[PDB]
Parts: C-alpha cells; sequence; structure tokens
DNA sequence: TTTTTTTTTTTTTTTTTTTTTTTTTTTTTTTTT
DNA sequence: AAAAAAAAAAAAAAAAAAAAAAAAAAAAAAAAA
C-alpha cells in the first residue's frame, strides 16, 4: 500500500537537518501579511497591558 | 589493592581457601565408642558401597557406560523424595567410572556438576559450567556464546563430557531456555554430552516442562523409592559396623517410626545420633530403646499442647473463646467483637474480670505471633478476622487435664 | 446538529465527485500553510478516510520539514514510541525519561534552544486505539502549544471532545476543517482490534489417541444433548485411550490451545450448536 | 562390540543425512525455494509441525544443500539461544559480518535494512523455535516478517514452529495485506509404516537389521503413532529396548515379550496411606472439593484416633501432604498461612485404591464415617 | 617530544521498581422454575 | 420474582521487562622526564 502503513511501527520520522517564520519571502513582503502583523501585535500589546493594569 | 585480588579470582588464579584452626584436631584413639558411633552416623560421612541401592546403581552404571563407550551422549531424569540417595548414588556411579577410566578399562571423560539450588538465576548455571571447564567468571552471555561454541563445533579430539543437573526444577521458568539448551545441546552430533538431571517430583516433564523440553528430556527414567524398615534398619546396621553401642531393637525402632512417616534416611541417621548423645549422658555405654523413644518423641515433636498449658489465664480464656465462637456460629473464621462477647460470657462464669479491648487485642497479637491463631494487624480492631490454628480439642484437652 | 432526548427515555459518477472533492482539499494547502505561520493547529474532521489527504499534505508541502508521521490507529502504539522518536531521531538526545510529561519538559526545553527549527506532526486519528485515554491527550495538547511544534490531525470518531477539557482546548490552539471525503476506512480498519472448516483443520493434525478423546467427547455431547472429567476419564481408561489422568489434563489443554471444547468450573462444553456437531459425527462414518 | 551395542550407537536419536518419511515436504520445499529463486522474488514461509516430526532435520537439509549455496546465502538462527528478544538483530549482524556503529538495537536494525536493500545475493534466513519471539507487543516479529515487503529486498524467512495456528493468532495484522502472509506448511505425525521405514533405514545404516524381526518393529510403531507419532519416542524406545535386552541377556533376536515390557513400563509409608484415605473418605462422603489442610488433619486426627495410631502434628502433617503430592497424587494450592492451603486430589478413587494395595485398611476408613 | 597518571565519559553489568501474565476468587448477569 | 449456574471482571501473587545505579573499560587531558 503506503510507505508509512507498516505493521511494526507507528511512528515515522522525516528528519532533514534537524539539530539537538514558516512562510515563503513571497508572502511576507507582500503588504497585507506586514498590516496584519502590525495590527495584531497592536491589539496584543494592548490587550496584554490592560490586563496588566488589572492585576496589578 | 583488591581489585588485583578480584582480577584473580574472576581469572581462577587463587584458591578460595578458608581460616585453619590453631589447635590440631582429635585422634581416633582418644575417642570412645559411642562418639566413635557418633561420628560413624553422621550424615556427611557416606559410604564407599551404599546398601539397599545396588539396582539403581547397576542401572545408572549400565546408562553412563554405555553413554561414554558409543561416544554419542544423550539424557537420563532421576527422581524421588528427598533421602532417598539420589545423589549419592549418581556420584558415586561417577566415580566408579572415574577410576576405571585412570585405569584405561574405559575411554575418558571430564565431568561437570551444577545444582539449581546453588544458583540466584537459571542463566548463572551458564556461568557455572564454563567456570568448570577453564575456571573464568564471565557474564552469562559470554559463558553461553563459548558454550554454543563448544558444543557445535566438531573439534577432534573432543572428550566426552558427563553433566549433572541436581534440582531441575529451579532452572524451569517462564521462558524454558536454559533447560531447553541443556537438553538440546546433547542432540547435536558434534556433542559428546550426556546429562543426567535428578528431581524430586515424578511428573515434572509432564507438569511443568514444554512439548519440546520433555520430547527432548527422554523416557530413560528412574524412580529412587522410599526405604522400607527393613532398608533403614540395614543402613543404620551398616553405618554401625562391628560396633555395639546401639541395640538391635532400637535401630528396628527407628525404622519403622521412620519410614512410616517420610522414608528419608537422614531423619534415621539424626535420630540415631540424637539418641547416641542422650545416651553419652546417661552414663551408658550403649544406647537402649528408652533413649530411642525420648529422641523419637523429641525430634518428632508435638508442642501445641504445651504453649496452651503455658500460656496465661486471660489467653487460656481467649483459646476457649474463639472456640466457643466457632462452635456458636459454624463458620471458622471469627471476628474480634464475637470474640469478645464470648470472652464477657465466659470470664462472668468463671468470676473473673478481663482487660479492656485494647489489651484483648495485645493479647490476641501475644497468640498470633506465637501461630496459636492467625489474626490480622490490629489497626482494624474489633473487625479484624482470628483463624484459631490450633484444633478445638487441643485446647479441651490441655485445660481439661 | 440537535438529537432528540426522547429515544433515549423510550429506549461512475461517485470517482468523479471524488475526484473534485479531493481537488477542491487540495486547493487549501496554502491557506494551511499561512494558518500553521501563524500559530493554529489544523484538525479535520469529515466522514471519509483523511489519512490520504494528509499523505498528500506531507508529500506535496512539508517535502523537505521535519514531519513526524503518527498512525494512530495503530493498536501497538505508546507515547513512548512517539516521544522516543522525538528526543533520540530529531533532537539526538537519548531515550526519553519514562515520566512522559518531565519528557515533554525535556522536549520544550529542548525546542526553545532552537528556533527557526520547526517540527510538523501528522497525527491521523488523533482519537485513535491507544490515544483515548486523558494522558495521551494531556501530552498532545503540551507539545502543540509549543510555537516550534506545529500539528495537523483527524478525528473520525463521534466522541473525541470527551477527553479534551477547556484547558487542553486552549493548548489545542485548533483550526477545524470539514474535509468530509468519502473514501473507505481500508487503512484505519485492518489492524488487530477490528469454525466449522477451522474445527475441520484442526482435527486433521490430530493423532489416532486424540482422535479417539475428542470422539468421546462430542457423542457424550451428542447423545445427551458440560461434560464432567471423571466418566471422561473412565471412557478413555476402559477404551486404552491413557495411561493417566495427568495425560489427559495435557490433551485437555491442547484442545484448549486450539478452541475446540470449553473448561469451565471440570465441565467440558463444546461451544458450537449440536447440529453441526451431528454433521461433523456423521462426517465420519 | 556386539551388535545390540551397535543398534545402540547407529539410532542415536541425533543428526541424520537420510530422511525416509520426509520426501514430499523437502520436495515441497525445494519448489518453494526454486521458484523464489528463478523469478527472483520474496517469500515468507512458515513451517510447523508436533515435537519429533522432522521440521529442522529438513530444514538442516536443506542448508547444507550444494545446490542452493551458489545463488543464496543462508542463514539459521536458534531463537532460544538469544539473550533478548530485541538482541536477534545484533545476533543477525553477527551471522552477516555486517558493520555496524553498534551498541544499540536501532543502529543493528538499520544495517540490516541497509543489507537488505542493495544486497549481492539473496537471504534464506531461517529462524527455530520462532515462538520464543513472541512478546506483548511483538515488534520484532512483525519487524522481521515484514521484510519481504522491503522495497528491493530479496530475503525469503522460513519460521520454524509448534503450534499450528501461531500466524493465526500471534500474527493476524498480517493478513490485511495478501503479499504479507506467510505461506504455511505443516509437518504431519509420523503413521506406522513411516516408523517402520525408519527403523530399517536405521537398522540396515550398520547391517543390524537381523537383531530387530519385523514384528516387534511394526508393534512398537504401532504403538508410538498411537499415541505420540513423533519419531524421538520411536528412537527412544528403540534404544531402550536393546538395551534392557544387553543388560538382561549379558545374539538372540528381541522378541515380542520384551518390547511389550518396555511399553507397558513407558505407556508404602503408613502415614500418607492415612492421609490419602482420609482425603479420599472427605471427597466421598461431601461434595465440596475445598478442602484445607487444617480440615483434613483434624478428620486425620479422629481417623488415626479410632485406629490406636499416634498421629503426627500439622507440622509433619504438611511435610507428609508435600511427600505425597511429589508423587503426583495431589496438587496443593499455596496460600499466606499452611492451615489454609487448599490440597486437591487429581488421581481417580480406584487409582488410589489401587496405589495403596491395603485394601483392609481403606475399606475400614470409608467405613468410618461417624470421624468426619 | 614521548611516556605515564589521573580525570572524564561510555558501555556493560547488576539491582530495583514497574508492568505484565497467570491463577484464584468474587460478582453481576442469565436461564430455569 | 427467586435459585442456581456462568461468564466476566477484580484481586493478588509471581515472573519478566525496563529503568536506574554501580562498576568496568576505554578515551582524553595533564603531569613526568
Ligand atoms: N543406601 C544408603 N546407604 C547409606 N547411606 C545413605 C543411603 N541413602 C542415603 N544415605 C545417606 O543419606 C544422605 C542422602 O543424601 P542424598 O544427597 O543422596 O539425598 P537426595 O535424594 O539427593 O536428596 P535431595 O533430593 O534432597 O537432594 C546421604 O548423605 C547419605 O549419607
Ligand atoms: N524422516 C526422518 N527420518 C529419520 N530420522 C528423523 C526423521 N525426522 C526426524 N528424524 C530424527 O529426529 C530428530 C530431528 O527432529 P527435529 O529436531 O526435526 O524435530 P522438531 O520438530 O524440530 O522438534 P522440536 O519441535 O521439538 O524442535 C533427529 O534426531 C533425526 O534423526
Ligand atoms: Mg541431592
Ligand atoms: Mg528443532
Amino acid at each position: 500500500m503506503d510507505p508509512t502503513i507498516s505493521v511494526s511501527k507507528g511512528c515515522f520520522v522525516y528528519k532533514n537537518g534537524a539539530t539537538r517564520s514558516l512562510l515563503g519571502k513571497e508572502v511576507v513582503q507582500q503588504p497585507f501579511y506586514e498590516e496584519y502583523r502590525k495590527a495584531w501585535n497592536q491589539i496584543n500589546d494592548h490587550i496584554a497591558d490592560l490586563q496588566h493594569r488589572s492585576y496589578a | 589493592t583488591p581489585s588485583q585480588k578480584m582480577k584473580k579470582i574472576r581469572a581462577g588464579e587463587l584458591s578460595p581457601s578458608m581460616q585453619q584452626r590453631t589447635d590440631l584436631p582429635a585422634k581416633d584413639s582418644s575417642k570412645s565408642e559411642l562418639q566413635l558411633a557418633r561420628e560413624q552416623l553422621h550424615v556427611s560421612v557416606v559410604p564407599k558401597s551404599l546398601p539397599c541401592r545396588e539396582r539403581e546403581f547397576e542401572n545408572i552404571y549400565a546408562f553412563l557406560e554405555g553413554k561414554i563407550q558409543d561416544q554419542c551422549g544423550g539424557c537420563m531424569y532421576v527422581s524421588g523424595v528427598p533421602g532417598t540417595g539420589k545423589t549419592a548414588t549418581v556420584t558415586g556411579v561417577i566415580r566408579t567410572l572415574q577410576r576405571m577410566a585412570k585405569q584405561n578399562e574405559l575411554p575418558a571423560f571430564e565431568y561437570l556438576e551444577i545444582n539449581g539450588m546453588r544458583l540466584t538465576e537459571p542463566r548463572q548455571a551458564y556461568v557455572q559450567i564454563y567456570k568448570q571447564l577453564t575456571g573464568k567468571t564471565v557474564s552469562w552471555e559470554q559463558a553461553h556464546a563459548l558454550l554454543e561454541k563448544r558444543f557445535t563445533t566438531p573439534a577432534p579430539r573432543r572428550v566426552t563430557t558427563v553433566l549433572l543437573v541436581d534440582e531441575l526444577d529451579i532452572l524451569c521458568n517462564r521462558r524454558q531456555d536454559v533447560v531447553y539448551n541443556l537438553l538440546d545441546w546433547p542432540t547435536k552430533s558434534a556433542a559428546k554430552l550426556v546429562v543426567v538431571t535428578i528431581a524430586n517430583t515424578m511428573d515434572l516433564p509432564e507438569r511443568l516442562l514444554m512439548g519440546k523440553v520433555t520430547s527432548r528430556l527422554g523416557l530413560t527414567r528412574l524412580t529412587f523409592q522410599p526405604y522400607s524398615h527393613k532398608q533403614l534398619q540395614e543402613i543404620v546396621t551398616a553405618r554401625l559396623g562391628g560396633s555395639e553401642t546401639f541395640k538391635g531393637e532400637a535401630v528396628q525402632l527407628v525404622a519403622r517410626k521412620v519410614a512410616a512417616v517420610s522414608g528419608d534416611a537422614r531423619r534415621a541417621l539424626d535420630i540415631c545420633r540424637r539418641a547416641t548423645e542422650i545416651a553419652d549422658t546417661a552414663a551408658v555405654k550403649c544406647v537402649t530403646m528408652l533413649h530411642v523413644q525420648q529422641a523419637l518423641a523429641e525430634m518428632i515433636a508435638s508442642a501445641k499442647v504445651q504453649a496452651i498449658r503455658n500460656c496465661s489465664r486471660m489467653e487460656q480464656i481467649f483459646l476457649q473463646a474463639i472456640a466457643a465462637e466457632v462452635t456458636r456460629t459454624g463458620v471458622e473464621e471469627t471476628t474480634f467483637m464475637g470474640v469478645y462477647q464470648q470472652v464477657e460470657t465466659i470470664a462472668a462464669f468463671m468470676g473473673v474480670t478481663f482487660p479492656p479491648p485494647g489489651r484483648a487485642l495485645r493479647l490476641c497479637s501475644k497468640l498470633g505471633a506465637e501461630r496459636l491463631i492467625i489474626s490480622e494487624h490490629s489497626r482494624n480492631d474489633l473487625f479484624q478476622k482470628i483463624l484459631l490454628n490450633v484444633s478445638a480439642d487441643d485446647i479441651h484437652y490441655a485445660l481439661r487435664v | 446538529f440537535v438529537p432528540e432526548s426522547d429515544g433515549y427515555f423510550h429506549s461512475a459518477e461517485h470517482e468523479g465527485s471524488i475526484n473534485a472533492i479531493m481537488e477542491e482539499y487540495r486547493s487549501y494547502f496554502p491557506k494551511w500553510m499561512c494558518i500553521l505561520n501563524e500559530g493554529f493547529n489544523i484538525l479535520l474532521y469529515g466522514l471519509g478516510s483523511k489519512h490520504q489527504l494528509l499523505q498528500s499534505f506531507h508529500r506535496e508541502v512539508l517535502h523537505k520539514q521535519t514531519v513526524l508521521v503518527v498512525n494512530g490507529f495503530f493498536p501497538s502504539l505508546t507515547i513512548k514510541d512517539m516521544l522516543d522518536s522525538i528526543t533520540s531521531d530529531i533532537l539526538d538526545a537519548g531515550i526519553s525519561p519514562a515520566n512522559p510529561h518531565e519528557a515533554v519538559d525535556m522536549i520544550e526545553e529542548e525546542f526553545a534552544l532552537i528556533p527557526e527549527t520547526h517540527l510538523f506532526l501528522i497525527v491521523h486519528n488523533l482519537d485513535g486505539a491507544m490515544l483515548r485515554n486523558v494522558k495521551a491527550q494531556a501530552i498532545l495538547s503540551r507539545l502543540a502549544r509549543i510555537p516550534n511544534i506545529h500539528l495537523l490531525a483527524s478525528i473520525d470518531h463521534i466522541n473525541t471532545p470527551l477527553l479534551w477539557d477547556q484547558g487542553k482546548l486552549c493548548s489545542f490552539n485548533f483550526s477545524w476543517w470539514d474535509c468530509t471525503t468519502m473514501l473507505p476506512y481500508t487503512n484505519e480498519t485492518a489492524f488487530e482490534n477490528s469454525a466449522l472448516s477451522s474445527m475441520r483443520s484442526v482435527f486433521s493434525s490430530l493423532t489416532t489417541n486424540s482422535r479417539g478423546i475428542y470422539m468421546l467427547i462430542v457423542k457424550y455431547q451428542l447423545k445427551n444433548k458440560g461434560m464432567p472429567f471423571r466418566d471422561l476419564y473412565s471412557s478413555c481408561r476402559e477404551a486404552f485411550l491413557v495411561s493417566s489422568d495427568l495425560a489427559l489434563r495435557a490433551q485437555l489443554t491442547e484442545f484448549l490451545d486450539h478452541k475446540l471444547v470449553k473448561s469451565k468450573r471440570e465441565q467440558l462444553t463444546i461451544p458450537i450448536d449440536g447440529a453441526l456437531l451431528q454433521q461433523f459425527l456423521e462426517e465420519q462414518e | 562390540r556386539n551388535k545390540y551395542q551397535n543398534a545402540r550407537r547407529v539410532l542415536n536419536s541425533a543428526e541424520t543425512q537420510n530422511l525416509p518419511g520426509r520426501e514430499s515436504q523437502l520436495q515441497e520445499l525445494r519448489e518453494f525455494f526454486s521458484n523464489h529463486l528463478e523469478s527472483q522474488t520474496s517469500g515468507s514461509l512458515y513451517v510447523s509441525g508436533q515435537p519429533g516430526t522432522g521440521k529442522t532435520a529438513c530444514l538442516s537439509l536443506l542448508l547444507r544443500d550444494p545446490d542452493f549455496s551458489k545463488r543464496l546465502q543462508r542463514v539459521y538462527i536458534n531463537c532460544t539461544s538469544i539473550a533478548s528478544v530485541g538482541a536477534v538483530y545484533k545476533k543477525l549482524c553477527t551471522e552477516l559480518q555486517l558493520k555496524v556503529s553498534g551498541r544499540t538495537e536501532r543502529d543493528h536494525l538499520e544495517a540490516i535494512q541497509r543489507h537488505l536493500k542493495t544486497a549481492k545475493r539473496m537471504l534464506l534466513l531461517v529462524l527455530d523455535e520462532i515462538d520464543q519471539l513472541c512478546t506483548s507487543r511483538q515488534e520484532v516479529l512483525y519487524t522481521i516478517f515484514e521484510w519481504p515487503a522491503l522495497p528491493g529486498s530479496r530475503i525469503l524467512l522460513v519460521g520454524i514452529a509448534n503450534s499450528l495456528d501461531l500466524t493465526d493468532r500471534a500474527l493476524m495484522r498480517l493478513n490485511a495485506r495478501c503479499e504479507l502472509k506467510p505461506r504455511l506448511m505443516h509437518f504431519p505425525p509420523y503413521s506406522k509404516q513411516q516408523i517402520v521405514e525408519i527403523f530399517k533405514s536405521r537398522l540396515a545404516e550398520a547391517e543390524v537389521l537381523d537383531v530387530f524381526p519385523p514384528v516387534t518393529l511394526q508393534l512398537l510403531a504401532a504403538k508410538v503413532s498411537a499415541i505420540s507419532g513423533d519419531v524421538r519416542r520411536a528412537l527412544d524406545i528403540g534404544r531402550r529396548v536393546v538395551e534392557i535386552a544387553e543388560q538382561q541377556k549379558r545374539l538372540k533376536p528381541v522378541q515380542v515379550t520384551q518390547v511389550a515390557a518396555v511399553l507397558n513400563k513407558v505407556y508404602f509409608p503408613l502415614q500418607q496411606k492415612l492421609m490419602l484415605c482420609t482425603l479420599v473418605l472427605m471427597l466421598r462422603n461431601e461434595r465440596n472439593k475445598d478442602i484445607s489442610m487444617g480440615r483434613l488433619h483434624e478428620v486425620y486426627r479422629r481417623v488415626c484416633a479410632k485406629r490406636n495410631i499416634l498421629a503426627l502434628d500439622q507440622a509433619e502433617f504438611t511435610g507428609t501432604v508435600d511427600l505425597v503430592e511429589t508423587r503426583g497424587i495431589l496438587r496443593i494450592m499455596r496460600k499466606k498461612e499452611p492451615r489454609l492451603h487448599k490440597v486437591l486430589l487429581q488421581w481417580d478413587e480406584e487409582e488410589v485404591h489401587a496405589a495403596l494395595s491395603d485394601k483392609q485398611l481403606i475399606a475400614s476408613i470409608l467405613s468410618d464415617t461417624a470421624c468426619l
């Protein structure tokens, strides 16, 4: 059938350079990603500051 | 450094000797006749020619002489209740064959012996067999690999090796790989291995051995039956020899009372020694039948009447109450609360007062430590379960009469 | 979905359709990469088998990434295998400790030291036969919280969020996707967790004495329409079929080895109806 | 020296070169190996049979056959001589002279998997007594039986075992795929005529055919094929016949009376008598087979009170019951306390009455119902 | 620069703890009256 | 609806597997000369 339908194992490692920012550059340099990153970081920092001022 | 000592111990370079006496031992001229009979009646002094085991000697000697002369190897299984001269007969056959091999009447052979009860694991059997060929102490994996290379690979001139396995049922486990390896190595042609296995249970190969292991164990069996009273009398009379320290009826009384219980030879040889030590105190040179009856009363003991006779007053009242509660409710396992109610009844009948329940638990713990009763931990008071370990007629004999 | 409670109290064109369905689901893959980039996890909950869809996602998209594919439908899977796999094969840190939460602590402390090193893991049937306890879901939700480790998973059972509380469901920052293919469950249901001919094939390998013993058992069972041990031992001893009683116990243990007669408490009941036993008794004549 | 010793030598119960009872099975295995050598395809095989049927003999004969010595490389592994279930990979590397980084079982497994993909020669891997590789999850046996499904592998493996349904009980998941299903092969137990031909071959191997007339061979072979059917018992009884005839007579052929006495061989203290009589009485006069040691001893004390015999105490009675259990008559269920051990009789009452041979005593015990 | 000593890390071996199998006993379900 | 068997499940003992610790062995660093 498949390479991963082995009767012995359950887990399959496809390690490619693992040792002891997922998207490409063509999506990040688009302006909507930068605008979404700025807006989400602004809203998250404001919510964190409100929670700090509540808990202090 | 002691690491050199352990390096030479694991390699077998220094012998494990023992400390010696600062005094020289006694001579046989300074001993009495009763001391000489006590020394000959020791179970450790095995004779050269065993009485009553001549047919078993012929059977084992025919098997081992055939397996040595045919240069093939095989397996035998002897069995019987303890004290019936199994290991003594097998090692006597081995000593006779080694005497015949030292005088060029037989092909030579190497005799290894292991005991299943001198090992902590069955895998350590491999450590002992390899310790009897070379003398080195290694791990069991390396020892098993070296034994496998020795017994599978043919190499002239290989000599016949007779392997004795005492207490085979201690080598049997869930997987049965040590016993399968010891019974599979004779089946190969390149190994001149003769495995003689000694055990107690007669139905051992069909009870707890797998089908391949009892398939390789074979059908050549030998059963060492227990000794009758004539045979125990002949054993003890041959131990005493030309002395007259024992009577002719004292040996018969020991034989009749030992052959009816177990058929053991160690029991007769220890009861005769105890009779000798009793007769040594009474300043008589012979062992009469009264010393034998005293030794048979002491060695075949029954001291649960004297224990109940030597208990205190409240403990004997408690022992009456457990039996009365067993009679009343019918069942054998009684809780502490009904036993304490019967305690109050019996103590009000006798007119004496009893301790509170906290000290009645101490009486119950004292009787349970001595195993006159079987009791639980006292953490669950008034609901702990009590069995009467002694019989109910024993209390009514110990307290009435 | 609204289940009505009263029932508890009173108690071709298909292939082209599936091809269009799979092309529609293969359209969602750059959106899945954009969603997995922002910290969410992917959960699929359709009817059919989502094995091939996740495998094609691993081939077509995550071809160069560190991907641990876990088959949750595997009946001999354990959390020790997955944690040993992450600590040993990806991180080169040997065997994970026997405490699994300590192993997840070790994995978080080791993935904190390597940013821009993302471990993807694709779990077919997250509700699998060895992941339906609460501890394995706690370990998987603790793994999914790490910003380096990303998760895709399949859901097939109907009672799956009964073991996800709100802490596990906030650790599992899921993005739920309705990937309803219509593929049958061939790879998921094939494993170990999901006759008179067998009796005749076992009876072919018997010897003569075992044949007579089972003949006596079936003849008594069909005469009296289980049987005791004593009358069976007397019947084997009168026909000289056995030497002792322990050989009968060995032959009956050999019969119970092959599921031919059933022992009870010794009662010996053959667990096949009387009519097929009558046909088998007439078969030897 | 003489001919009884020569028969005792040549029967031998050990490895032989000629296998007269296994002539269709060896040809079937030869057809298997030839069809997988000429087509150059891999395959699993599972041989199973009763202990003593000739499976190891067939595969050890085919592993010395020179016609398969050039085309394929033969590796034999006995699975009882391996230190662990996960250690077999290392032994296989030891059997294949592989170069491993080592010191973990996964490295030996990856060395085997790298060897099986680019091997210059087809491998024949025989695993004898494969039931020792069965465990809880059985990762090792499922890894071994999957090497036919490896990409480009040419390994063909034989697994030898005793149970007919090992691959149907402990290897069920391999039935999920038709490729990974091992081909079954059962070795049937030997009939009467096959054991007669084995005996005649072994006796003609050293020209000692005059010692055995045909009628004792037919009687012994009919008895062995009736009871068990394996050739180890056949050679053991055929050797015990000549080793009782040699010790008895010391040329006279072995008659039917001596093999009859050998086949009837193959196929008492007083307190132990009073123990067994009391257990027979308590099993007769009560439907409850739950008999403890204290409950048996309390009836035994009354029994020896009625015979005017000084009975043992509990401490010697327990040893008496254990010494009767060594004969196989009883079975003792052990508990926390020795009073609560459960004695279970495992013989018929006719067998106990025959083994005692003391009818005037046991007839008096069973008439003494009042002491129960 | 070469040799010998003492530290450090790896690998093997033994011990202890946890898990798994196996036997026994109970216990809730099912059939008969 | 109760009495009695019966199969399923729990308790417990016993054996094995795995983890942990301790010792042996090999590699590395630092002193001896
Ligand atoms: N026939 C005999 N003649 C003289 N002494 C005997 C005889 N039989 C046994 N003994 C003595 O009794 C002891 C029995 O020891 P032995 O080792 O032979 O018993 P065993 O059957 O091997 O016991 P176990 O089965 O417990 O090992 C021996 O030390 C021996 O001195
Ligand atoms: N057909 C035969 N002809 C002659 N001898 C045979 C034959 N078959 C088996 N034997 C003898 O039986 C022994 C081999 O039996 P084998 O080891 O093959 O049985 P097995 O099924 O492997 O037993 P187990 O299952 O217990 O391992 C050898 O001693 C051989 O001499
Ligand atoms: Mg002994
Ligand atoms: Mg074999």
